[PDB]
C-alpha cells in the first residue's frame, strides 16, 4: 500500500563499456564482423576485458583513429572504404557493424550517414551502432545494436492460432532452444529471434506481430519495434528465476488469450530441486551495486528466495519497459512480507561503500573493482559480470542462478574456524 | 586509420595512474567517461590488491560538451580532497580529454587552492606518448615538484650521508615482477654494505622526496622508467646514477662494478670484486649451469625474443653470451626507444625486430620456427597455435604472471629463475617431440 | 611374481645411498653386479652435482658365486679408505647381496680393523624395506654408532645451549626440494629466536653427531626420514621432537605452536602468538589468497591427490581445509605407513587411496575426471593423455622438479609457493577449455 | 712397424646394465614384447634410463620377483604363465622375450628349458637373451637378443650374382634404407636383416649365406651365425664414418669379387661437406673412457678427422669380431703419423679420472656419472650414450658424428671470455 522507492545519485559508478557488447554479439551473431571505430582506450579495455578471447581471432578489430582523423587531415570516408575492404578480402563477413565511440561523437563523425554509402560500394550491409562511455553501460550495448537491426529485419515481402511472436535479445543457443521449447509447450510459436545466429538468419517482421523482451536492459530495441516496426509489446517480467520464467509465460499467454496449462507444478518441481541452495540463501542480505540492468529482476528472485534485499543499484531505469517486472518485485516484496527496497539509479559507489559499511551485508553483488577491496574488509562479494555470460533464463537455469549467488556463501562454509576475514593492510 | 585489436602497450593515461598508484596517499583522477575507469578492475585482479585502487573518475558525460568537464573537475577535485585526505592528486588526461582542449591547468590551479591536498596535471599526451613514456614524465614531474616545495621552505635536506647509499627508482605498480625486483635490489644493496636512502614510486611518501639528495647515487633497475627522474637529480645535484640493469650473469656483474667506480670516486674505498666472485660461485647457479651438461644440449638451439626494451635485451644477451643459444632475432616495442635496443642487442642476435604489430611478431615466430620463445602472452598464445614451448618475460601479462612466490628476474636469485625458466621451455618442448617420436 | 613397469619408490639401497651421499666424507660401497650404479648418473643429473657421487661398487661377477663378493669387498673398502680417507664408509646390501647371504658383517668387522675409516653395513634388507624405510633406518644407525663413540670415548657434549636451539633432521639428498626446505627452515629458527644446533644428514661431518643431544628438541619436517633418530634421541636423552611438518598455512601455525609448548615446558619464557599472526597476514599470502575472488572461482572444484605421506597429506589439507576444494581422494604409496595417512586426511577427501599401482592410480584419475590433478610425474603423464593438469608435489621427480629458482614447500615462503602451484593448474586447465569453446 | 697396445684393468667402472637393450629394441621390433625377469632394482634402471619413452605405453615390464619366487615357495613356471597370459591378452604379441637377470642367474631359473614348454602352452614363440650385469655391457645386450633371435631365423625350407647377404644389427629404419641404398649402388642385394621390422620378418638364413656385423658389438650374434646357421662371416670395419662406411662397402665387394665402382669420390664430397666440423676438431685431445664397444671404430673416425686420442677405453675386446675395424684403426694411424694408441679393456674409471686429471685432454667421451663433476673441474666432456641412439651409420650419417664430438666445442666457443671454467666446490 506504499510502494517503491526510487531514488538517483551522481552516475559515478564501476560498470564495462557498452562496446563490450561486440564480444558476446560476435560470438553470437556467427557471419558478423565488428569494427569499434575508437582509440587505443577502447582498445585497451576491449584486449583485457575479452580476456582468453582475445586469442581466439575473434571476429572484431579497433579502427584505430590517429591524430591526422581527429584533425580530418585525413578522410574519414577514404579511411573507413581501405580497412572494411581489408575485412572483406580476410573474412568475408556478411554483416559489419561499426560501433560508434565516444571519439567519434566528439568530433562528429557522420557513421550513420556513411554507412549507406559504403555499403553500396563494396557490396556488405553495414550496421551503426552508437555504442559509448558517453551515453550508455555496459549490457546497454547490445540495446544500441540491437536497435540498429531492427531495421535490417526482412518485412513480410501443434499450435494455436495466434499472430507471428518475435523474440528480441541475443541468449546462448542452448537457451534459445530451452525457452522456445518452453512456449512449444504452451502452444505458442516463436516466428523468429531478433538476433538470429546468422545476421542472414534476421526473422521477418511485419506492421501487427508481436514481442517479448527476454532482457531487462533492451530498452531502444523495444523503442524501436514498436514504433520503427509497429509491433505490439508484452510487457512481462523476464524470464529469469522460476517465479520470472512462469509469469514471463503466463503473460504471453495471457496477451493471446491462453491459459496457461500445467505450470504451477513445473514451478513448484524447479524450487524443490533448490531446496540445498535455498537452506544457504534463506535470511541473508544482499546488496546490488548497480552494473548490467539485470538487478530489478534478479532482486526479485532472490527475495522470493527468501533473502533480504538492502538496496537495488541500477545504472539506468526504464519504468516502461520493466513495468511487469517492476510490479512483480512490489508484489513479491507484499508475499514474503519484505519491505519495498529501494532502487537507486545512476548511483555513487562511493557512498555505497559507506552505505555496505555501516549495514555490513552478508554478499555485495558488484565489480572486480571492489570486490577484493571488499572481501579483504571481510565483506563477501560475487562479481556482477558472471550474471551476463552465466546461462540463466528459464526452469533449467535458475540452479545456475543460485551456484552464483551462492558461491561465496559455500566458500565461507568450507573456509569457517579460521579466524582471517577482516585482514587489510 | 588503423585497423588492429592486440597492443602491446597501452593508453598515455595508464602510466600516469601507474604512478599514481604506486604512491601512498596520492589519488588519481582522471577526466573521461564512464568506462575508463578499467584500470581499476586490472589493479586489483592481477595485483590482487587488499586496497581499492586511488583511482576515480571525472566523469565526462555529454553536459560535458557544454563547458562541462571543467567544473566537476574541480568540485570531484575538492570531493576526493576531503573524504581520501590525500597528499597529492594528480588531474588525469586521457584520449577524450585530448579532443576538447579544456584549461585543465586551470582548474588545477584553482582546486589546489581550495584543497589541502597538492595538485598536478599529468604532463602527459595522448597521442604522443604511451604508457611507459607517460608513466617515466609523471615520476620525474613529481619528484621535481616536491624538490621545489623543499628548496622554497627550507627543507630541502642537502647533506650526503655519512655512509654510502643509494635511491631505487622506477619499481612500479603492475610493472612485470617489479615487487621481488625490489626485494631483490634491496638484499644486494644490504650486502654491498649500502644502505638504501630511498625506493620510488612503489610504498614511498611524497614526504620523503626531498631526502632523495642524500643519496650518494641512483640506480635505475629498468630501461623504460626513471631515467628522466635519475638525470634530473644529476643535473641539479650532481648526483650520479648507474642505469646497468643487473639481469643475468655478466649484467648483474657490471652494474656492481658500476656501483664501485661512482662510489670510490666520492671516496668510499670499496672493491666488490670478491664479492662478485662469491656470488658467481655459490649463490648464482647460472655460471655453473652455462658448463653443465644440460646446458651443452641447448647450444645451437634456435630462440626468438620479444618484449620490452629492458627484459628483451637482457633476455637476448643471457641467451647468447651466458648459454649459446641461437637467438634468430631479438625484438621490441618500445619503438620509440628503438635504437638503444638495436644497441644493446648488437652482436646477440642475428636480426634485430622493431615492431608493434602482433602478426607480424607472429609471422617471424612461424617463418623461423625456433625450439623455443621468450615474449609476451601473447607470443605465449603464438606458441600453442605452433606447439613450440614460449617462457613469457615481459608484460601484457596476466595473472599467472603475477606469483606470490618469489620470483625477481634481477639480481642473483633472478639469474636462478631465469635459468629455470630457460631450462623449462627448451625441455618442454623436446619432451613432447620424443613423447609423439615414441607413442603419444 | 608381479607384473609391473613402473614403481614410485625405489629398491632399499637407494635410501641408504641418499643418507650415505648426504653427509660429507660419507663414501658408500654397493656390494653388487655392474650396473647397478645408475645411483651416480641419477645423483649427478638431477641434482646437477658439481661433485663426484661418493658412490663405488664393490663388484659381483661370475667369480663371487665361488666365495667371491667377500675379498674384494674387503679389497675395495681399504682402497676407497686410501684414495678418498673418508670418515666413514657405509656398506651396502643390495638384492643381489640379499640372496648370496654371506657373512658381510664380517668383513666390516675385518676392514674396519685396517682402514682410518669407521665401517658400517647398513641394516637394510632387500625384501623387507623400501628406499624410504631404509633411509630412515640408515640415518638413525649413523647417529647412534657416533653417540655410542662419544660416550665411550668421554667426548658426549652432553649439556643444552644457553639459548634455544634445535636439530633439523631429516634433510636428504634427491628429497623432493629438499635443499630449499632447509634454508627455509633456518631461516625460519632465525625469526624465531632459536639458534640451529645441527642440520643433518645434509652437508653435516658425522664429527657433529655428538653436539646433537646440546639441542633443546629436535624438528622433523619429513614423515618418512627421520623419526626414528628423533625418537633415540628422545629416549637416550629426554630430547623432545615437533614432527609437524610446516607445510601450508594452517599446519606451519601448529609446528610453531608445538615449538612453543616444548621450549616453555623447559623455561624459554616465549610466546610465538604475534609472530604468527604477523607471518599469516603480512608475509604469507595465502590466508589472503583464500579470501580473494581468485579462490572463490574454486570452491568445489574437483582434484585428486597422489603421493608420498608428507606431501600427499598436507597438499590435501591445504585444498580443501584453506580454499575450499573439493578433493575426491587423496592417496600416497606409502602403503607400510598408510594408518598415519587414513589419520592426517580423515575428514578432508571422500575417499583414501593407498596403491602402489601407477594403472590404479590412473584408472581412478579417468573416472573421477578432476578440474586438476596433484601427484607425481607418472600422474602429470596422465593428465596429458586426458587433457587435465597437473601439479607435481612428490618424488619419482624430474630435472624441472629440481628448480635452482628458490622454491620451499615448506614454511612461510613455501605456502607462497603452494598458491601459484594450485592457482596455476587450475587456471590453465579452465582457460584451455575456454579458448576451445571460443575457436582455437 | 710397432702395434697397438692392449691393456686390461680392475673392470671397475661405469656403463648401462645390457637390459637396456629392451628400450630400442621394443622400438625395433614392432610386434614384440620384452619381458624382464628381474627385481625392483632393474625396474627401477630402466625406469629411470628410458627417461620419456617410460610414458609411451612400452612393450616392456618387469616381471618382479617376491621373496617366494627366491625360495621356490611359489612355483617359476607357473608364475611365468599366468603373466604371459596376462600380456597375450592385452598385447596380442608375435614375440615375447625373456630378459635373463642377475637374479635369475643366481637362484638358477631354466628360462631356456621352461621357455619351449610355455611357448607350446600358449601358442606364442618365447626367446630367452640372457642379457645380465653378471657377465655383459649396454649395447652387448642387444648382441645376446639378436644371438637368440639367430635361431629363430627361417631356413631356405638389377645385382650381381653373388650369393645372399644377410646383415646383422638393430638399426634405424631410415638407416637400413640408406646402408640398404648404398650397397645397391654396387650391385650388392641385402636378402634381410636379422632383426627386422616385425619378429614375423626375420629373414631366411640357410647354410652357405654371407653375414655382415654393422655394429662392434655384435660377437655373440656373428658366433651364432658362423656356427649354428653355417654362415660366412665378412670380416670388415663397421661403416661409421665415411673412412669406416667405404672400408665396410669395399671390404664386402672384395669378398664378393667385384671392384667397388665409384665411391673415393663420394667420400672425398662427405669429407667435404664438414669442413666447419674438421676445423674444429683438428688437433684437439680425445679420452675415451669406455662404455658402450663403440668406441674402437670412433677413435679410429676422429684420427681421420685429425685428433689425438690419448685413451681407447673398452668394455670388451673382441679381436676376432673387431679385426678389420682394429686393422683400420693402425693403419690410420699411421697415415695421419699418430703414436698407436693404447686399448684399455675392462678399466678403472678411478684410475682413468688420475689420467685424465694428468692430460688435461680436450675431449672426453662419458657417462653421465662423470660429466658434470668433470664439466665442474674444467674438463670438457661427451656423453657417451647419445652415441648409441643419434644415427651415426653410413655417408649421410658422418655430420651427426661430428656435431656430436664438437658439441662441447661449440659451447667452449660461445661461452669464450668468462673466467668460470674451473668452479668446483
Ligand atoms: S568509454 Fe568511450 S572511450 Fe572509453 S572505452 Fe568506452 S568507447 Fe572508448
Ligand atoms: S645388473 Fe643385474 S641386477 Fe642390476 S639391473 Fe642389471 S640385471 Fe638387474
Amino acid at each position: 500500500p506504499n510502494a517503491l522507492n526510487f531514488e538517483c545519485e551522481t552516475g559515478n559508478y564501476h560498470t564495462f563499456c557498452p562496446i563490450s557488447c561486440v564480444a558476446w554479439l560476435y560470438q553470437k551473431i556467427e557471419d558478423s564482423f565488428f569494427l569499434v571505430i575508437g582509440t587505443k582506450t577502447c582498445g585497451y579495455f576491449l584486449q583485457n576485458a575479452m580476456g582468453v578471447m582475445i586469442f581466439a581471432e575473434p571476429r572484431y578489430a579497433m579502427a584505430e583513429l590517429e591524430e591526422g582523423d581527429i584533425s580530418a587531415q585525413l578522410n574519414d570516408y577514404e579511411e573507413l572504404k581501405r580497412l572494411c575492404l581489408e575485412i572483406k578480402r580476410d573474412r568475408n563477413p556478411s554483416v559489419i557493424v561499426w560501433i560508434g565511440t565516444c571519439t567519434t561523437e566528439i568530433i562528429k563523425m557522420d557513421l550513420e550517414g556513411l554507412a549507406p554509402k559504403l555499403e553500396a560500394e563494396i557490396g556488405i550491409p553495414i550496421v551503426v551502432a552508437r555504442a559509448n562511455g558517453l551515453d550508455y553501460a555496459f549490457t546497454q550495448g547490445e540495446d544500441t545494436v540491437l536497435a540498429a537491426m531492427a531495421a535490417r529485419c526482412p518485412t513480410s515481402t501443434q499450435y494455436h492460432p495466434h499472430p507471428p511472436l518475435v523474440l528480441f535479445g541475443s541468449l546462448p543457443d542452448p537457451v534459445v532452444t530451452q525457452l522456445t521449447l518452453e512456449l512449444k509447450k504452451q502452444g505458442i510459436k516463436v516466428s523468429g529471434w531478433l538476433p538470429a545466429k546468422r545476421y542472414t538468419e534476421l526473422p521477418v517482421i511485419d506492421e501487427g506481430y508481436y514481442v517479448a523482451g527476454v532482457n531487462p536492459f533492451l530498452s531502444r530495441t523495444a523503442t524501436t519495434l514498436i514504433r520503427r516496426r509497429k509491433c505490439q509489446l508484452i510487457t512481462a517480467p523476464f524470464p529469469i528465476g522460476p517465479d520470472g520464467t512462469r509469469t514471463w509465460i503466463e503473460q504471453i499467454c495471457a496477451t493471446f488469450g491462453i491459459q496457461p496449462q500445467g505450470l504451477a507444478e513445473r514451478e513448484a518441481e524447479t524450487w524443490q530441486k533448490l531446496s540445498d541452495y535455498l537452506e544457504l540463501v534463506r535470511g541473508k542480505s544482499v546488496f546490488f551495486m548497480g552494473d548490467n540492468l539485470l538487478e530489478i529482476s534478479l532482486a526479485r528472485f532472490l527475495i522470493r528466495c527468501g533473502m533480504r534485499v538492502l538496496e537495488i543499484g541500477i545504472p539506468y531505469m526504464d519504468k516502461r519497459y520493466q513495468a511487469a517486472e517492476l510490479a512483480l518485485l512490489s508484489q513479491t516484496c507484499a508475499e514474503m512480507g519484505h519491505p519495498l527496497p529501494t532502487i537507486v539509479e545512476k548511483p555513487d559507489n562511493y557512498n555505497q561503500l559507506q552505505r555496505i559499511k555501516a549495514l555490513q551485508p552478508d554478499l555485495v553483488i558488484t565489480g572486480m573493482a571492489h570486490a577484493n577491496p571488499l572481501e579483504a574488509r571481510g565483506i563477501s562479494t560475487k562479481w556482477s559480470v558472471e550474471f551476463t555470460f552465466a546461462q540463466i533464463h528459464g526452469f533449467g537455469n535458475a540452479r545456475d542462478i543460485l551456484e552464483l549467488v551462492t558461491r561465496p556463501l559455500r566458500r565461507n562454509q568450507a573456509l569457517a574456524g579460521l579466524g582471517w576475514q577482516k585482514l587489510v593492510a | 586509420m588503423k585497423l588492429a585489436y592486440w597492443m602491446y602497450a597501452g593508453p598515455a593515461h595508464i602510466g600516469t595512474l601507474r604512478i599514481a598508484s604506486s604512491f601512498k596517499n596520492v589519488h588519481g583522477i582522471m577526466h573521461a567517461p564512464l568506462g575508463d575507469d578499467y584500470f581499476n578492475v586490472m589493479r586489483s585482479m592481477l595485483e590482487r590488491e587488499r586496497d581499492f585502487t586511488p583511482v576515480t573518475a571525472s566523469i565526462v558525460d555529454r553536459h560535458v560538451l557544454a563547458r562541462g568537464s571543467q567544473e566537476k573537475v574541480v568540485d570531484n577535485i575538492i570531493r576526493k580532497d576531503t573524504e581520501e585526505h590525500p597528499d597529492l592528486i594528480v588531474l588525469t588526461p586521457t584520449c577524450t580529454s585530448s579532443i576538447l582542449q579544456e584549461d585543465l591547468q586551470n582548474f588545477v590551479r584553482r582546486a589546489s587552492l581550495s584543497t589541502t591536498a597538492d595538485v598536478l596535471l599529468a604532463d602527459v599526451n595522448h597521442y604522443r606518448v604511451n604508457e611507459l613514456q607517460a608513466a617515466d614524465r609523471t615520476l620525474e614531474q613529481i619528484v621535481q615538484f616536491y624538490i621545489d616545495k623543499a628548496r622554497r621552505q627550507g627543507t630541502l635536506g642537502t647533506s650526503k650521508t655519512p655512509t654510502p647509499s643509494v635511491n631505487i627508482i622506477g619499481i612500479t605498480t603492475l610493472g612485470f615482477h617489479n615487487q621481488h625486483d625490489c626485494r631483490e635490489l634491496k638484499q644486494l644493496m644490504a650486502d654491498l654494505g649500502i644502505q638504501v636512502n630511498l625506493v620510488i614510486p612503489a610504498a614511498a611518501t611524497v614526504h620523503d622526496l626531498q631526502r632523495l639528495p642524500q643519496a650518494w647515487f641512483n640506480l635505475v633497475p629498468y630501461r623504460e622508467i626513471g631515467g628522466l627522474t635519475a638525470q634530473y637529480l644529476e643535473r641539479e645535484f650532481g648526483q650520479p646514477s648507474v642505469r646497468i640493469t643487473p639481469m643475468g650473469v655478466v649484467e648483474t656483474a657490471r652494474c656492481i662494478r658500476a656501483i664501485q667506480g661512482v662510489l670510490n670516486a666520492q671516496g668510499a674505498g670499496v672493491n666488490y670484486e670478491a664479492f662478485i666472485e662469491q656470488q658467481t660461485r655459490e649463490v648464482s647457479q647460472a655460471a655453473w649451469f652455462s658448463r653443465s651438461i644440460d646446458c651443452q644440449n641447448l647450444t645451437g638451439k634456435k630462440a626468438v625474443v620479444f618484449g620490452d626494451n629492458t627484459h628483451a635485451a637482457a633476455m637476448t644477451k643471457i641467451l647468447s653470451r651466458e648459454m649459446g643459444i641461437h637467438v634468430v632475432w631479438a625484438g621490441t616495442y618500445c619503438k620509440y626507444d628503438a635504437d638503444w635496443f638495436r644497441a644493446e642487442v648488437a652482436g646477440f642476435c642475428d636480426e634485430v625486430l622493431i615492431t608493434d604489430d602482433h602478426t607480424v611478431v607472429g609471422d617471424a615466430i612461424a617463418r623461423v620456427e625456433p625450439a623455443a620463445i621468450f615474449g609476451t602472452q601473447m607470443e605465449r598464445h603464438v606458441g600453442k597455435r605452433l606447439n613450440i614451448p614460449c617462457g613469457v618475460i615481459a608484460a601484457p601479462i596476466h595473472i599467472q604472471d603475477f606469483p606470490v612466490g618469489y620470483r625477481p628476474f634481477l639480481g642473483y636469485e633472478g639469474t636462478n629463475q631465469l635459468v629455470d625458466l630457460i631450462y623449462n621451455s627448451f625441455t618442454l618442448g623436446m619432451e613432447d617431440h620424443l613423447l609423439e617420436i615414441f607413442g603419444g
